[PDB]
């Protein structure tokens, strides 16, 4: 099967920092990552597919990036309403997992 | 004949069809051509 | 893209100093490179210019003889040789990157600067 | 490895990476979704599988969207006039899919290069990296800044956010050259054995055309491979498979 | 030294069998009875630099087996691209690094592709075309010591190899304790008779003499007595008069260009130009303008 | 000033010869020029 | 040589204002200038180049115009954040010099 | 064009594309057939991915 | 012969080879018929 491992597993940041979140596939993927931005008590919502191509309506501070099994989502400024819990899921086949979840916080 | 290729097969193989037609009728009228100009040579030197 | 500029600080008079501009982000090699000073309380002077490969450097009247300016796309890093430090040569020190606007119109404009150091050229200790 | 490239060049000196002696697989490689633009200009794409080619040539750069429709036979434009000039009788076809996964990374990507107007229009299939400096008629040079003395090498401002015609298309042509030579190169058809004595439809090395194929008393050199008559129509080849 | 390229030269063009057929062909060939330049191997003397062309052809006689290489550059000093060839005792090796190479490159008795293997004529005809690399071959055995022998020998295709340079420049490796010839080809017609075999036994050039043009004509060796009409005369024009008529008023194109005023699309601007010297050519040489495509006439002929 | 063009003289070339076998001398034939443009 | 002068040396001014400072050059440049904003203890921003022309990211109340010697910078509504010293760049030639520069602040 | 009848304020998904199918359609010919598409390596059928 | 313009050079002179191509090559098609028709009058001439 396919294994998602993220780091850290959750961080507090100021505003502006730029936080990197990384997310190792089992194996090699490298086209079908999928970043999702949950904030607590509601529908998570998509941000980054193919693990480094943007979906409209997101910010442009939000950025993702990777290929093979090494994935990362960066935001260059962080922001007040950033703060959440992000899940990488890939698609390559069933079952398609997701990662363990990786929350932002603010210090 | 101005084409991109003098063997008929060739043209035939790479290129389909609707484009392939261009490429022909230019070897058809050439052709064409110089069958036509052959006999009517063969019918002068006929009479002579 | 970033530009890191250092090697400013307090320095006796009539000394000698080098700056470092620190080049990152882009095809370092590919453009001229300008170090521009501006005193405290006043406005920004041009000091020097040099060519992407640093075979054609050129300075400002206010400087000629007494600085040096040195390239080394090698490394991709620039350097200003101050010789002679006064008074007058007390100021913050610019350095700023060349080109021209994303693409066509003509001109050739000042974009993405460093961040600036000073060079206090002063007795005091 | 052309296709999953790391590192495309940049459009004013771009890869030539030359393929021959092995048998390419087209039909395949095409048969993904991903690519954008496919225009085949002398052969129709679909029998790129069945042809032989005595070689082919991948070059690839990087250019912007409104560029790809230029790199084309017979067009003209900035990169069209001054990076890549195709023969009017270019026999191969182009290839062109966008890499804003890859590519115009947050900040301002100034990897890609434009090789902006140069003194003359470039000759086809001729990568110039002389970028020393630009004269426009006004003498004034050698002192290289900023009158009339323009540099000629552009960068692109690739921007995650930059519309759709801005972004990067990676690119790579296919450039075929078919002659009268043993052909190098050669799709994935294996073959059944030989039929002599008899009218068989026959295709050797991709020669292609049918007739009665005999054995002949008549000793080839060793390098000369087709047979050919005083009306110059193929009479005679050599066996491929056993000499 | 000079000396005559009597008959010498022809290669097989290309892959062909022709049987007893006269075939003419159009392609890079040692002109023949040419003057080839005659360079010695004996006492100080050396091996010069030797210009290279278009193709290039090398001829030597050899007794003991003193020459073993060949160089291939354009500036054979390792800022650019260099091929090498040599032939050492049993092996033949093909180098294409950017070499740094001796003022005097002898052999005493980004690096990329490599391949490894007076009584004798080994004729080579080195000849780079198409970014493809040909090499030609013979190994004539002769007793003439003096100078080339007259006769006619077919050059087989030695080998081709995928180098693809500006290739401007030539010199040879001695091997240093033999004379050797070379001529520069040109882009003659060439009739060859193939024998029954196909072992190339005779071949004219179309252009060495009048009578040779007529055999190319009749497409025979052997031409029967008579007249025989071949080529058109022509003389070619020498002089070229530039002779425009004589007014000096530079056309207001300035004006319509610097204009502050651009009337609007319904109601757009006629001013007319005539009987004036227009200048389109540094008009438009600038890179301000966006589109400037011609249908009529194409843009750069205007001036 | 009144000119008038006259296009360059241009002719055939022919080739006199014997048969071959014969011999090998030759002597050409230029049409319609005078023995000048040569 | 080629010199800058702007016109006023400074001025203060209150939000909203229509701000207009003139940059006049030596001779006929006609396509060189390049305005500059400097907020003090900062680096220069790049504002407009080719004295009409808008550089990507600064607000379009920022607007520039002019050719020949006289050259304009406008704001149509200053903003609390504008306040700051302006510097007008030819890039005619060699050695390219600045204005005196101005500073604009709050009344 | 037709913004004044479609594509009423959120993205209107009423209207179909027919992607890549495995050869090129003959003219005037209507195709509905929409099982899946297979992309030359086996796996089908558990049509997801 | 459905071309811009019968004289030669003009269509050399005024467009470069892309497009002189299409029209050269009707000039070229209608002369040779010209000259085909010239060359067949002679020979039936000839013979009578
Ligand atoms: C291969 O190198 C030669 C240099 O030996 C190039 O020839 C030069 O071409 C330029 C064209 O602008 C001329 O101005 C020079 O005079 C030439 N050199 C000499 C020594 O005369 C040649 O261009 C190179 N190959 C190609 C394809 O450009
Ligand atoms: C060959 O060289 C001789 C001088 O050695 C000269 O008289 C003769 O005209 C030359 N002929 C050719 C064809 O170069
Ligand atoms: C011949 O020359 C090659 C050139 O690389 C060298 O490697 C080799 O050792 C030499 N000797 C033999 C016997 O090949
Ligand atoms: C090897 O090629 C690169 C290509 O840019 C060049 O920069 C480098 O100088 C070459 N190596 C040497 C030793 O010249
Ligand atoms: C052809 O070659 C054979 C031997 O290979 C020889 O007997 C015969 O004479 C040759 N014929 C010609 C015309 O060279
Ligand atoms: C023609 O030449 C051949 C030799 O090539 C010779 O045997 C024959 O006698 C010649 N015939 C005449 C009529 O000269
Ligand atoms: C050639 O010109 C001369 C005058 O220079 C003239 O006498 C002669 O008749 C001319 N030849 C012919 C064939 O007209």
């Amino acid at each position: 099967d396919i294994q998602l491992t993220q780091s850290p597993s959750s961080l507090s940041a100021s505003v502006g920092d730029r936080v990197t979140i990384t997310c190792r596939a089992s194996q090699s993927i490298s086209s079908y990552l999928n970043w999702y931005q949950q904030k607590p008590g509601k529908a998570p919502k998509l941000l980054i597919y193919a693990a480094s191509s943007l979906q409209s309506g997101v910010p442009s501070r939000f950025s993702g990036s990777g290929s093979g099994t090494d994935f990362t989502l960066t935001i260059s400024s962080l922001q007040p309403e950033d703060f959440a819990t992000y899940y990488c899921q890939q698609s390559y086949s069933t079952p398609r997992t997701f990662g363990q979840g990786t929350k932002v916080e603010i210090k | 004949f101005g084409a991109i290729s003098s063997v008929l097969n060739d043209i035939l193989s790479r290129l389909d069809p609707p484009e392939a037609e261009v490429q022909i009728d230019r070897l058809i009228t050439g052709r064409l051509q110089s069958l036509q100009t052959y006999v009517t040579q063969q019918l002068i030197r006929a009479a002579e | 893209v970033q530009l890191v500029e250092s090697g400013g600080g307090v320095v006796q008079p009539g000394r000698s100093l080098r700056l470092s501009c620190a080049a990152s982000g882009f095809t370092f090699s590919i453009y001229g490179m300008h170090w521009v000073r501006q005193a405290p309380g006043k406005g920004l002077e041009w000091v020097a210019v040099i060519s992407y490969d640093g075979s054609n450097k050129y300075y400002a009247d206010s400087v000629k003889g007494r600085f040096t300016i040195s390239r080394d796309n090698s490394k991709n890093t620039l350097y200003l040789q101050m010789n002679s430090l006064r008074a007058e040569d007390t100021a913050v020190y610019y350095c700023a990157k060349e080109g021209r606007p994303s693409d066509i119109v003509v001109v050739v404009a000042f974009d993405y600067w460093g961040q600036g150091t000073l060079v206090t050229v002063s007795s005091a200790s | 490895e052309v296709f999953n490239a790391t590192r495309f060049a940049s459009v004013y000196a771009w890869n030539r990476k030359r393929i021959s002696n092995c048998v390419a697989d087209y039909s395949v490689l095409y048969n993904s979704a991903s690519f954008s633009t496919f225009k085949c200009y002398g052969v129709s794409p679909t029998k790129l599988n069945d042809l032989c080619f005595t070689n082919v040539y991948a070059d690839s750069f990087v250019i912007r969207g409104d560029e790809v429709r230029q790199i084309a036979p017979g067009q003209t434009g900035k990169i069209a006039d001054y990076n890549y000039k195709l023969p009017d009788d270019f026999t191969g076809c182009v290839i062109a899919w966008n890499s804003n996964n890859l590519d115009s990374k947050v900040g301002g990507n100034y990897n890609y290069l434009y090789r902006l107007f140069r003194k003359s229009n470039l000759k086809p299939f001729e990568r110039d990296i002389s970028t020393e400096i630009y004269q426009a008629g006004s003498t004034p040079c050698n002192g290289v800044e900023g009158f009339n003395c323009y540099f000629p090498l552009q960068s692109y401002g690739f921007q995650p956010t930059n519309g759709v015609g801005y972004q990067p298309y990676r690119v790579v042509v296919l450039s075929f050259e078919l002659l009268h030579a043993p052909a190098t190169v050669c799709g994935p058809k294996k073959s059944t054995n030989l039929v002599k004595n008899k009218c068989v439809n026959f295709n050797f090395n991709g020669l292609t055309g049918t007739g009665v194929l005999t054995e002949s008393n008549k000793k080839f050199l060793p390098f000369q491979q087709f047979g050919r008559d005083i009306a110059d129509t193929t009479d005679a080849v050599r066996d491929p498979q056993t000499l | 030294a000079y000396t005559n390229s009597f008959t010498r030269g022809v290669y097989y063009p290309d892959k062909v069998f022709r049987s007893s057929v006269l075939h003419s062909t159009q392609d890079l060939f040692l002109p023949f009875f040419s003057n080839v330049t005659w360079f010695h191997a004996i006492h100080r003397f050396d091996n010069p630099v030797l210009p290279f062309n278009d193709g290039v052809y090398f001829a030597s006689t050899e007794k003991s087996n003193i020459i073993r290489g060949w160089i291939f550059g354009t500036t054979l000093d390792s800022k650019t691209q260099s091929l090498l060839i040599v032939n050492n005792a049993t092996n033949v090796v093909i180098k294409v690094c950017e070499f740094q190479f001796c003022n005097d490159p002898f052999l005493g008795v980004n690096c990329t592709f490599e391949y490894v293997s007076f009584k004798n004529l080994r004729e080579f005809v080195f000849k780079n075309i198409d970014g493809y690399f040909k090499i030609y071959s013979k190994h004539t055995p002769i007793n003439l010591v003096r100078d080339l022998p007259q006769g006619f020998s077919a050059l087989e295709p030695l080998v081709d190899l995928p180098i693809g340079i500006n290739i401007t420049r030539f010199q040879t490796l001695l091997a240093l304790h033999a004379a050797y010839y070379v001529g520069y080809l040109q882009p003659r017609t060439f009739l060859l008779k193939y024998n029954e075999n196909g072992t190339i036994t005779d071949a004219v050039d179309c252009a060495l003499d009048p009578l040779s043009e007529t055999k190319c004509t009749l497409k025979s060796f052997t031409v029967e007595k008579g007249i025989y009409q071949t080529s058109n005369f022509r003389v070619q024009p020498t002089e070229s008069i530039v002779r425009f008529p004589n007014i000096t008023n530079l056309c207001p194109f300035g004006e319509v260009f610097n204009a502050t005023r651009f009337a609007s699309v319904y109601a757009w601007n006629r001013k007319r130009i005539s009987n004036c010297v227009a200048d389109y050519s540094v008009l438009y040489n600038s890179a301000s303008f966006s589109t400037f495509k011609c249908y009529g006439v194409s843009p750069t002929k205007l001036n | 000033e009144i000119l008038d063009i006259t296009p360059c003289s241009f002719g055939g070339v022919s080739v006199i010869t014997p048969g071959t076998n014969t011999s090998n001398q030759v002597a050409v034939l230029y049409q319609d020029v005078n023995c000048t443009e040569v």
